[PDB]
Formats: C-alpha cells, structure tokens, sequence
C-alpha cells in the first residue's frame, strides 16, 4: 500500500515552468536585512527566497 | 382636444422665426420645442429650458454653426460646450453661468476646444524626463 | 524509507506500460487531429512532435511524477479528441512565430546581457 | 517662459526637448506636440512676499479646507524669506 | 550609435531592436509581410501611405504602442518623401504597380519614384536602402515593365551606391498574384518559372537589414525548384481540386526566368528556400469545395 | 468595548465548543485538531483520509445532518511539507449553523474525491485540480474548468508568477491568434509595504 | 472637373448611407455589457439613430467588444471578426478592451483588444456610461463621414 | 415569515369550468397583454435628445483626470506618491526632483487612461486636491496612444475644466 520509493523529490517537469527558467535563474535564500531608516526588527522574522535580477529596458513610448 | 394641438403645433411654427428657422431647427436637431432662452455662450451656443418638459428634456443646447475652425451646421458633439454651461447643462447645479459666472483665474482657458482627435492637432504622448545616463565624449586631440 | 502513497503505479514497471498506452493512443489520433484540424503540418512531423514531447520526460524516475504525467497527458488528448481546442492549440506546439534562439556563447554575448 | 529648443521644438517647463539626432522626433510630424504654456515656477515667482509682524507665521494654502495641510512658517532669519513648502508662497518680516 | 538605438530586450513585441525603418508601399502584398517581420522584433515602422486609411488597418495590430507610425505622402511630391524618411536609418522601396494607370505609366512607379526616394534618403542621411528590382530586369527586354525596373534599378545604384538591390524571382503566398492568378482560370512546355516564398524574401529583407556586409550588393531570391510553367500549372488545379494584366502581364509570365549564378542568393543570407509543395496546399485550399510537379535543374 | 467594538456572542462559543468536542469524540481516527475563533467559527483540522467518512458523519448523523457543502477551496502554504490545505465549508439548515473542515496534502498525494458524499463538490473539485495541481481519486472527470486549454501550470500556486509565463497575439504571417513568451511594456511594480514595529501582540511567535 | 465632382458626390451619398445605418454585433463579454444594454434603452434608443439592436455576425457593420478579453476567449472573437462583411469597424469599450484595464498585470487576459483586431473607436472608462459609448458611436459615425474611397480610387 | 406564490386550487364547479373554457378558447388574457401594450404606446417615450440633451449627473460624477493649481498658479502637486500608492490598478507613474528654486515637484506624472479603473481613489488620497476626477466623460479616442496621458496633458485638462472641477469641489467638499 506504500510504494517506499527513495528518491531525491523533483517535481521539475510537473510545474510547466519554460525549461531556460528553471536551469538558468539563481535564487538567494536570505533574510532581509533592517532598514536602516528605521529602528524596527520586525521586518527580519522569516526567510525570503528571490530571483536573481535580470534585464529591464525603457519603453520607446512615455519611457 | 385636436384643435389645440393643431394651434400649439402652428405656434411651435411661428416660434423658430418662420418656415426657415423651422426647418432649420428640425434639420439639425431632430426637434421643433420652443423654450425660454437662458443664456448665450461666446461661441455661438444657445441654452434654452422648459421646466414643464420631464426631467433630461427640460434643458438643452442648440450647437452654433461654426466652431474654433469647422464648419458645424451638421458635425456637432457633446465636447463643443464650455465647462459652465457643461455644469448647467448636465444638472449637477440649478443656475446657470449667467446669475453667477464661475471663479476668474488667469491660468484657465480663454478658448475652448473639442475632442482634437483624428486632426493634425492632437495628443501625442511622449516621455518628459530627461537622459538617466549621459555618455563619455572622446578628445577631438590626436592621442600619438 | 519513505513510504509514500500511490496515485496509480505501485512501481516503474506500470508506469512504463501506462506510458506505453498513451504514446499508442497519440500516435494513432495524430493522423486524425491533423486532417480534422486541417493543419498545415504533415502527419509525420506531427508524429514527431509527439515523440519529443514524451522524449522532454525521459529522465523521470518517480512512479508518482510519471502517472501525473500520465494524467495530464491523457487529458491533453481529451481535449484534442473532443475537438475543444481549436488549431491555434494544437499550433502551439510548433512556436512557428519565434525567433530561433543560439545557444552559442557569443551569439549570447552579442544580443545582450541574457546568460 | 516656454522657449524653443534650436531644433524648434517647444521646450517643457521640466526641461525636455528631444535633441537633433532624436528619432523620436518621428512621433511629432504631422502632429503637435503637447506642451502646458503656464510655468509654474513663473507664476510663483511673481507672486508679491507679504509682509507680517511675527516670528511665526500659518499658511493653509487659501481656502480653508480646500487649501493644503496647515504648516508654520520661521521668520527670523532677516537675510531671505519664509517659503511654504506646498504653496511657494513667500513671507517675510518688516525690516527696517 | 546614438543610445535611444541601442538594442534593448530579448527580441519581442515591446523590445527595442535600433531599427526605424520606412517602408514604402507597405499596403501591398510584400508590405504587411515586411512591416509584420519589423515589428515581430520591436523595430519603430513608419508606413508612408496615400490610400485610405480604412486599407491599412491591417498593419496597426502589427506593433506595439506608438511603434507604427502612418503618414500620408505622394510619389510626385519631394517634400512627403522628406518629411517621411527624415528620422529613419532604414527605408525599404516596395512601391511597385503591375498595370498602367492614368496617371502613372511604369516610367512614374519604376524609375522616378525610386529615384527620388533613393536621392532624398541620401541626402537625408538615411544609412541603409533596400530596393526590389525583378530578377528579369534587362534593358533589352521586350516588355516595358522589365526595361522600366532595370532602368530604375540603374538610377537607384546611381544615386545611393551603398543601396542593396534584391530581385526576387514571382513570389508567391497566401496573398499572391500568381497562385490566385493561376487558380482563377476557372500556351506552354516552353516557359520554366522559378517561384519564392512570400515570408523567404521578407526573412531575406530582415537579415539583409540585419546584414552588415550585404550594403552594396545586389541579391537574387529564387525558389529551390525550377518548374514549367504547364506542369505548374498542373499541380496547381490538382491541389485546389479543379478539372484542368492585359497584355504586359500575359507576355511577362510567358518569360522564362533568368539564371544568375554570379547573384549571391538567400542562402548567403542563412535562409533555407521552402519548396512550393508545401505551402500550395495552404495558399489553395481556399479554391477548393501528393504527386508533386517534376522538375528541371 | 464602547460601539466601536464589535460584539461578542459567548453563547455560540460554548454550543460550538461543545459540538467540536462531540465531534471529536465520535471520530478520533481521524480527527487532529478541533478549533473556534472569537467570531464563533468551528473548524475541525483532520487527517487525509478521513474526507469521506467525517464529511459523511456530518452530512448524515441526525445530530449534525450539514446537508448543504457552501465552499471547497485550497490554500497555498510553500512553507510547509504537506504544501496544500484543502477547505471544506458546510452548512446545516436544520440547527442554522456552519462548520468547516481542514486537511492537507502535497503536489503527489491524492485526496479522495468527495463527489459522492457532496455532489457540488464535483466543479470545485476541478477547480483546485486548475489552480493548484491537487489530484482527486475516484472523480468522475477531472479536468481543467477556468484556464485555458493547454495552459502549463496552475496559477494559484504561490511561485507562479503573477503575469504567468506566456501571452497571446494575433499574427497576420500565419494568420492565427498565437502565444509569445511574455514581455511587458511596463513592469509590475512590487511594493514593500509591510512595516516594523509589530502591531498585535497576541500572536507574537517565540524566538526559537 | 466633372470627373471629380461626380465621384465627389457619390462619396458624400455612400459615406451618409453607410453611417446613417450602423448594425452593431455587440460581444457583450462583461459589465460593459450592462452599459451597452442602458445604451439601447428607451432613454438613450441606439435605434433612433439607425443603430439596430444586436444584428447578426453575417450582416454586421461595426463589432463593439464590451469587457475583458481572455486568452480563452481570443480565437473566437478573431474568428467573429473575420466572419464579419467589409466595410467593418471595430470599437473598443472600456478599461478591460482598452488595455486590460483592472486585469492588466494577469496570466489569462489579453493586454488590449487590438493585440488581436485592429480597433477604430476607443471609449474609455470603467465602465463608460451609455451617454460615452453614445458619443463614441457618433464619433465613429463622422469618422465614416471624413473618409474618401472613390476620390482615393480617382486620383490613382 | 413565509409566502405561498402558486398554492391556489381551481374552483371545479360549472361556473368556473366555463370560464377557464372561454377564456382557452376566446384567448381572453392575450388581449390583455395586447390593450397593455396599446396603452403603453400612447404615453409619452423617455427618450432625450443626445446630444442637444444629457443625462443628469452629480458633483461627484467621476471622469476624465485632471492636475490643478493655486489661485497663484502654481501646481498643487508635491509628489508625495500617495495616489500612486493607493491606485488598485497602478495606472500613475510618477517622478520627481527638486526644482530649481527647490521646489518639490513632479518631473513625471503619466495616467494610463487603459489601465485606470476610475475608482476615484487618486483624488481622495491627494492631501492638497492636486490631482482629481473631473467631470469630463466624452474623450473617447482613435488610438490607443492618446488615452496615455502625461503631465502636460493633464495640467492642460486643469486648465481647460478648473471652472466646473471648483464648483464642484465646492459644491461636494463638506461631505467628504
Ligand atoms: C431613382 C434612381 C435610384 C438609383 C439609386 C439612387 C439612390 C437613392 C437616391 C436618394 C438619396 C437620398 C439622399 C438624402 C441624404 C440627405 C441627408 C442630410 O441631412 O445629410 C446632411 C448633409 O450631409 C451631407 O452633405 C449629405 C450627403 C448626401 C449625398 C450628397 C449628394 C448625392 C446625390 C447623388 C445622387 C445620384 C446617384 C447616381 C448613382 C446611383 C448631414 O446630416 P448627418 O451628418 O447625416 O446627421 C447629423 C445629425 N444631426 C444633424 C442631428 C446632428
Ligand atoms: C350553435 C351553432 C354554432 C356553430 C358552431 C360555432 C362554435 C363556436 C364556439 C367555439 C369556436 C372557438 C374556436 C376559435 C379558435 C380556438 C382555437 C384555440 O382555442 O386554440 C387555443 C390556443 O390558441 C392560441 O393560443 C393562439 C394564440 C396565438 C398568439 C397570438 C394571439 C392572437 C390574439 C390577437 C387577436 C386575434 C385576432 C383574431 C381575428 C382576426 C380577424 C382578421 C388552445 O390552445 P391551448 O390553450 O394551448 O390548449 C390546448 C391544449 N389543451
Ligand atoms: N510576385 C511578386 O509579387 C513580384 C513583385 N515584384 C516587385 O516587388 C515590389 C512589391 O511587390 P508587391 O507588394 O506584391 O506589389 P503590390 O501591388 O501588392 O503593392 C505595392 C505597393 O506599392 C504601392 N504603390 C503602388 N503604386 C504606387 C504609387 N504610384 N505611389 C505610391 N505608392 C504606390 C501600393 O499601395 P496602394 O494600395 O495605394 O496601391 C502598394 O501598396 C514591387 O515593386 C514589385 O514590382 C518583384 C518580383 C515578384
Ligand atoms: S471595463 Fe470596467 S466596468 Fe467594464 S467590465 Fe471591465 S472592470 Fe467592469
Ligand atoms: S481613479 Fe483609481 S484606478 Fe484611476 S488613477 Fe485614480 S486610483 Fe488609479
Ligand atoms: S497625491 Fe496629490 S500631491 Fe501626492 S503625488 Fe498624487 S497628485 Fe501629487
Ligand atoms: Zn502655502
């Protein structure tokens, strides 16, 4: 009734992410640090993992 | 009864200043109502009322003929009419900008104008800040 | 350990004869979805297309991943059989209207700043 | 003051005038560009500095509560003005 | 190369690619093509036009916002032309009538009209200009149309020496003049035609403005097969299941098509020509209610 | 607690607390948790596998009889090893309340479908089969019901982005509407709006 | 000339018919529906201006998209669009056919209503009230008066 | 508290049988229906007279966008960003930087006509009434470029509509 399969869980192909958005892009795993403006630390509680940045342009038109 | 009707009908004729006026009123308005005139507008718009008319037919415009540089015998549109009488004509006040004109400013419009679009005088947007980045300008000095 | 719960496969060997199952049942409609779609493709490429496509998972080796893929998959054909999609569907495995994309190192240095 | 830029292209009270080799440029023939003629900046300064005789001094922006947020103005500074910082109005004591 | 014309993006409707481009003519059958390859890529397209505008909508959905730029013009009027390539650094020359009007022969649509476009974009600045001549153009022709082109062609290289010449060889598609033409039947074994595919000649426009090298050269686009024309036109009534332009036209597809083997073709430009088989079913199944046409190399 | 303050009904709490207790007590083979709120809410937290049983009990015991299902939806919690929570809203019209139901599940555990017990279960089942890629056994037709046909993904999944991956277009060359990859002529604009400083002090969590 | 004045002439008597009788096909997607709706109630009466209340895809003039326009949803109004006759004007109602409007930033939902068909008329607001897509019909109406197809096909 | 719509039983006897069988076979309430709508052709029609009439409207209809300025003339807005902040469908875009006489002014101020959901929220987070809904609602447009407004348009819309925008400003600005 268990399959007690072992295995390293991947679920990769199951998502429908485009395949150069999965093996090119580097996440960074962090938390973030207090803004320095402020003197509050409840901004650094959980953990945030982001994308790295990439490419942005201006609009020909309005900018 | 039929009588009545008949005669309101000839007056609603006399009204609009003969056959002329009559049919030129119908032509371009689809409608021959006489109504107290109300005020004037320096483009050439008449505002006349009718307080016995229901609600929505107790106001209305009769557009001039000749706009800012068209012809307007035929081509009228709702944009043709100055903020005031906008205001008046669209009840959201019972008075018109004649027993009390709007507030004077010297920044706002002398002239007004109409939907501008499809004409060489139109909206084209562009982007109003300035270069982010500036670049390197070489020497115009030979460097050897 | 890691005793899991199946979705349909107790093991690799039914999910490779379920996959087995759904290539036959594609590559038998495809002929058809071509001539009812009237597609500009020829049953061949279409046949191709369809072996890529289950190519692009062949190094599966989770039961449970493999009949999801299953799943979808058999749903992907309901709909191409029912003929609810329409052929910009069906075109859309084809990317016809894409520029080809170079892999080359400097082909990518040159366009911009993409790795 | 709205001027013109040497290409004859109308220069905006922010400054910005598509230079010559600017293509776009483009989007403006056969058609107008947009341009406010009221600058903003000019009006406020010919604006009169008005004259009152205390250290402090309130600016609501005119109107009450159709005006900007009420704030207090320093005027013991004798070397320049007092200037609101919403309306740009200007204030000053009475020197001499 | 002036910032604002830096590529930006990764190629796509609202990228930047530095290309502005005017593209006359751009209301025919190869304009929307054209104009539709400019703008897949975000390139600005300024499309001079003197029909009305109700005839080119078709190209507005082509761009992004504000990247399509129509403009009316006149090709007896210098000043339209001025004013219409005045900020590009691209023009393209499709401008090209298949009959005679009142009020143009081919001598206006052929020689004076690329002439002055060609004169005025080198005079404005303009850095590329690519103009469509027919691979049949010689002045010994028999027919006005390919004198007029050659002649023109000859005036264009005179006034802009850096403008690249390409004469496609009787393009067809899905908009064509010669599949339709041929279809709408409903004197040979002589005449052998050398057809192209409408998208290879806009993909071989693309690249040659892409191209930096291909600026004074002068290109020949043909299709991979040569046909006669009756086995041609069998094929064609076969495919569109039928049982099997006043007198210029009639001579001009009578002509066998040159060969021009000194002409670099689209292969230099790494273009792939598309056999007619495929694409006839698509540009004919619209005729309608496998044994593909032998051909001579 | 002067009119700004909303009222609180303690009569509710205790005759919820009382039948979460009931409940609990009558299936403890599957029931984890039992909760009520200080708006007088009741929700039962419970194992995957008993969907059919507990939903059942509470359709059909004469006690309970919450013959009517109002909502079946997931939520998307990354955090977590079981990733999906599965929410089940009933109603009870014979004693004029509410309950709700809790379970969990991951991207390759199968619940089982509730169609039986509920028949409106059937579209929302597929709902959360379109949007979150939770696959329910025994359906009778599970398939996509509001994303397009073909559409790869499920978008109400935390790590999907929010203009997705691809967009359509017309193209004239082929003469048919198409999908691009997805370029925007003006990015979305991500907000850091959360503050410092901590506004409610009952769920302060420990510093671990 | 003659020439001219009689081609003159036949444009001004085909553009009056040709917009003098708008039939509308109306694709009432979402809430500017409600709109078009109060457009054609008897305060408004589209009718009374030759402007018939919903005509069929195959006898046409003018495709008004009323709401948000879904990647679901996009092939069957380009497949409407071209079932329809020429000459055929497309108007563009609201924030959602404008440029997505409120759903502008979403996974299912066309960017804008000319991404697929071209678009002569845009009435804006969310939703515009009848009174704007009343004045939105007339603009298109001179629109039609202003164009000039014999003097076009004259002069070439 | 409960109602039966359609919990009515027929009369069986002679009287009533008869009745139901004349009017099945006279079609008694069709002609009903038929004298409504006869008497409802004889009333007066609702229609108005677009666009010599308009519909009524309020001090707080909200339409086309508009930037005001001070009785000096100067602009009222000092890029705080509030209504950029708030907008549900970020339709403004906004940059500034100080002025030359440093003042704090906006170098950018653009509204996506396309994109705005005209909620009126811009207008109720502005703390200086810089920014507001005018009154305006017949702009419709040819293309799509011009329902991008930028900040000369929108000062020039002030302009043009800051009579009728203040009296309605005045008329609306106690209930808010
Ligand atoms: C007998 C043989 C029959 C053969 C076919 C002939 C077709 C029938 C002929 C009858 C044609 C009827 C024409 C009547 C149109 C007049 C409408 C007039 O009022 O239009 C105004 C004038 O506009 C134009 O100037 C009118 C152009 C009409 C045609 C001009 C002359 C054409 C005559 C040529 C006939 C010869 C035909 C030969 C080939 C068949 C503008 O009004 P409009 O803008 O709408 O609406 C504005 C709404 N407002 C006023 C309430 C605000
Ligand atoms: C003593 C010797 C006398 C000689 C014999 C004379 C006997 C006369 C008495 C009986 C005759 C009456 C018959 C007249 C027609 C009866 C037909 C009829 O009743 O059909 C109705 C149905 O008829 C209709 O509904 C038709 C309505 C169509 C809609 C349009 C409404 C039309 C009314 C407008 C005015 C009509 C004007 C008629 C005269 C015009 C003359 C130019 C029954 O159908 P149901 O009620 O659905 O039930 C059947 C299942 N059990
Ligand atoms: N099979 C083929 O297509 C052959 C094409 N040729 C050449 O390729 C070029 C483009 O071909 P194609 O697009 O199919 O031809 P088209 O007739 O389809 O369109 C050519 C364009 O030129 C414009 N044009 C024509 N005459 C004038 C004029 N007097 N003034 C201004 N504009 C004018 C037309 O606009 P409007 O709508 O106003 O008429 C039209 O949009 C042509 O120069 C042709 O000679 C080369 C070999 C193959
Ligand atoms: S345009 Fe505005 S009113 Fe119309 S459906 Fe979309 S959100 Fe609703
Ligand atoms: S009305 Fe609403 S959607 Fe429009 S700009 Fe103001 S805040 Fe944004
Ligand atoms: S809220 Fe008012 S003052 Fe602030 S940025 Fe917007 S328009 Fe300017
Ligand atoms: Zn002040």
């Amino acid at each position: 009734q268990l399959i007690a399969v072992d295995e390293k869980l991947d679920i990769t192909t199951l998502t429908g992410v485009p395949e150069e958005h999965i093996k090119t892009r580097k996440v960074r795993i962090f938390v973030p640090a207090r803004n320095n403006m402020q003197s509050g630390v409840n901004n650094t509680k959980k953990w945030k993992m982001e994308f790295d940045t990439r490419e942005r342009w201006e609009n020909p038109l309005m900018g | 009864e039929l009588v009545q009707v008949l005669r309101r009908g000839l007056q609603q004729v006399s009204g609009h200043g003969g056959l002329r006026g009559y049919l030129r009123v119908l032509f371009r308005a689809n409608d021959v109502r006489v109504g107290t005139l109300v005020g004037e507008d320096k483009y050439g718009n008449k505002y006349y009322e009718d307080n016995k008319q229901f609600f929505g037919r107790h106001r209305w415009v009769i557009y001039t003929t000749e706009m800012n540089g068209r012809d307007t015998f035929w081509d009228v549109d709702g944009s043709m009419v100055p903020p005031e009488w906008h205001r008046w004509l669209h009840c959201m006040t019972d008075d018109p900008p004649t027993t009390k004109p709007p507030t004077a400013r010297k920044y706002i419009w002398t002239n007004h104008k109409f939907n501008v679009s499809g004409t060489p005088q139109q909206y084209v947007p562009y982007s109003t800040t300035r270069k982010k980045i500036q670049e390197w300008v070489p020497p115009s000095t030979p460097y050897k | 350990g890691t005793s899991v719960k199946p979705i349909f496969s107790r093991d690799m060997n039914e999910a490779k004869r379920r996959v087995r199952e759904l290539y036959r049942a594609w590559y038998r409609e495809v002929p058809n979805t071509v001539h009812l779609f009237q597609l500009d493709i020829s049953v061949k490429q279409g046949r191709d297309k369809v072996r890529e496509m289950f190519m692009k998972n062949a190094h599966v080796t989770d039961p449970r991943v493999v009949d999801l893929l299953v799943i979808k998959g058999k749903m992907e054909l309901e709909e191409t059989i029912n003929v609810w999609k329409q052929r910009t569907h069906i075109m859309r495995f084809f990317h016809e209207t894409e520029a080809p994309r170079p892999t080359d190192f400097l082909s990518k240095f040159y366009v911009g700043h993409d790795p | 003051g709205v001027r013109t830029s040497p290409t004859g292209e109308k220069v905006t009270h922010t400054g910005q005038a598509y230079d010559d080799g600017d293509y776009r440029r483009v989007r403006f023939s056969d058609r107008q560009k947009e341009v406010n003629e009221n600058f903003a900046i000019d009006l406020i300064a010919e604006q009169p500095v008005s004259e009152v005789g205390s250290r402090v001094i309130s600016c609501d922006g005119g109107g009450g509560a159709l005006g900007h947020p009420r704030v207090y103005i320093n005027l013991d500074k004798e070397t320049k003005t007092g200037t609101c910082g919403y309306c740009g109005l200007q204030f000053r004591q009475p020197h001499h | 190369l002036h910032h604002a014309l830096i590529p930006h993006g990764k190629g796509g409707r609202s990228s930047v690619s530095g290309i502005v481009a005017t593209v006359f003519g751009a209301t025919g059958f190869l304009g929307r093509y054209v104009v539709n390859h400019l703008g897949r890529m975000g390139s600005q397209v300024i499309v001079p036009y003197r029909c009305e505008p109700y005839d080119t909508m078709h190209l507005r959905p082509m761009g992004d916002l504000g990247q399509i730029i129509f403009m009316e013009w006149n090709g007896k009027d210098k000043d339209s032309i001025r004013k219409v390539v005045e900020h590009s650094n691209v023009v393209i020359n499709l401008v090209g009538r298949e009959w005679e009007t009142k009020n143009f022969d081919f001598e206006d649509v052929f020689v004076k009209i690329p002439h002055a476009i060609a004169q005025v974009s080198k005079e404005a600045g303009v850095e590329k200009l690519i103009h469509i001549s027919h691979l049949n153009a010689d002045i010994k022709s028999p027919s006005r149309y390919l004198r007029s082109k050659a002649v023109g062609e000859k005036e264009v290289r005179a006034a802009f020496p850096e403008a690249t010449i390409i004469k496609p060889s009787d393009i067809f598609g899905r908009e064509d003049r010669f599949l339709n033409y041929f279809a709408s039947m409903r004197l040979g074994k002589e005449t052998v035609k050398q057809p192209v595919y409408i998208v290879d000649v806009s993909k071989g426009i693309i690249n040659a403005i892409k191209d930096p090298d291909a600026k004074g050269k002068t290109f020949a686009f043909v299709g991979p097969n040569r046909y006669l024309l009756f086995d041609l036109v069998q094929y064609i009534f076969a495919v569109a299941y039928r049982p099997f332009t006043t007198r210029d036209k009639v001579e001009r597809v009578h002509m066998s098509d040159m060969t021009l083997p000194h002409l670099p073709g689209l292969e230099d430009l790494g273009i792939q020509a598309t056999p007619l088989e495929l694409k006839a079913i698509e540009v004919l199944r619209r005729h309608r209610t496998v044994k593909p046409a032998k051909t001579v190399n | 607690t002067r009119p700004t303050i909303r009222p609180r009904n303690d009569v509710v709490h205790k005759q919820l607390s009382a039948f979460g207790q009931y409940v609990a007590e009558i299936l403890p083979k599957y029931v984890q948790q039992v909760q009520v709120s200080c708006f007088n809410e009741l929700e039962i937290f419970i194992h995957p596998d008993g969907v059919i049983p507990v939903l059942t009990f509470l359709r059909d015991h004469t006690n309970a009889q919450f013959k009517s299902l109002a909502d079946l939806t997931a939520v998307d919690v990354p955090t977590r090893q079981n990733r999906f929570e599965i929410v089940y809203n009933l109603l009870s019209l014979r004693f004029n309340s509410r309950i709700r139901v809790k379970t969990y599940t991951d991207e390759l555990t199968p619940i089982e479908s509730s169609v039986t017990v509920y028949k409106a279960a059937n579209w929302y089942e597929r709902e959360i089969w379109d949007m979150f890629g939770v696959f329910f056994a025994n359906h009778p037709d599970l398939r996509r019901i509001l994303t397009d046909y073909g559409f790869e993904g499920h978008p109400f999944r935390k790590d999907f982005p929010l203009s997705g991956y691809v967009e359509l277009r017309y193209d004239d060359e082929v003469k048919r509407v198409v999908a691009e990859p997805v370029e925007l002529a003006q990015e979305f604009r991500k907000f850091d709006l959360n503050s410092p400083w901590e506004a409610f002090p009952a769920y302060r969590q420990p510093p671990e | 000339s003659r020439g001219e004045y009689v081609v003159a002439k036949l444009d001004d008597l085909v553009n009056w018919a040709r917009r003098s009788s708008l039939w509308p096909m109306t694709f009432g997607l979402a809430c500017c529906a409600v709109e078009m709706m109060h457009m054609a109630a008897p305060r408004y009466d589209m009718d009374r201006f030759g402007v018939v209340f919903r005509a069929s895809p195959r006898q046409s003039d003018v495709m008004i998209v009323a709401g948000t326009l879904t990647n679901k949803m996009a092939p069957a109004l380009r497949k409407v669009y071209d079932q329809m006759p020429e000459p055929r004007y497309v108007v563009s109602m609201g924030s959602c056919a404008n440029g997505g409007g409120y759903y502008h930033y979403s996974y299912s939902v066309v960017r804008g209503c000319d991404r697929i068909v071209p678009v002569d008329i845009y009435v804006p607001g969310c939703p515009p009230t009848a009174e704007a897509l009343l004045y939105g019909i007339l603009q298109l109406q001179r629109k039609i008066k202003r164009e000039k197809r014999l003097r076009i096909w004259y002069r070439r | 508290t409960y109602k039966f719509v359609n919990m009515r039983e027929p009369s069986m006897d002679m009287k009533s049988v008869t009745d139901r069988a004349a009017q099945t076979l006279l079609w008694t309430e069709l002609v009903r229906g038929l004298g409504m709508t006869l008497s409802y052709l004889f009333r007066e029609p609702a229609t108005i007279n677009y666009p010599f009439e308009k519909g009524p409207l309020s001090p707080r209809f909200r339409g086309e966008h508009a930037l005001r300025r001070y009785p000096s003339g100067e602009e009222r807005c000092i890029a705080c960003k509030l209504c950029e902040a708030v907008c549900p469908a970020q339709a403004i875009t906004i940059e500034a930087e100080p002025r030359a006489d440093g003042s704090r002014r906006t170098t950018r101020y653009d509204i996506d006509m396309t994109k705005c959901i005209y909620c009126g929220f811009c207008q109720e987070a502005c703390p200086v009434d810089a920014i507001v809904e005018g009154p305006n609602f017949e702009f419709s447009t040819e293309t799509h470029e011009e329902l991008l407004y930028n900040k000369e348009k929108l000062l020039n819309n002030g302009d043009k509509w800051e009579a009728e925008i203040a009296a309605n400003i005045q008329a609306d600005y106690l209930y808010r």
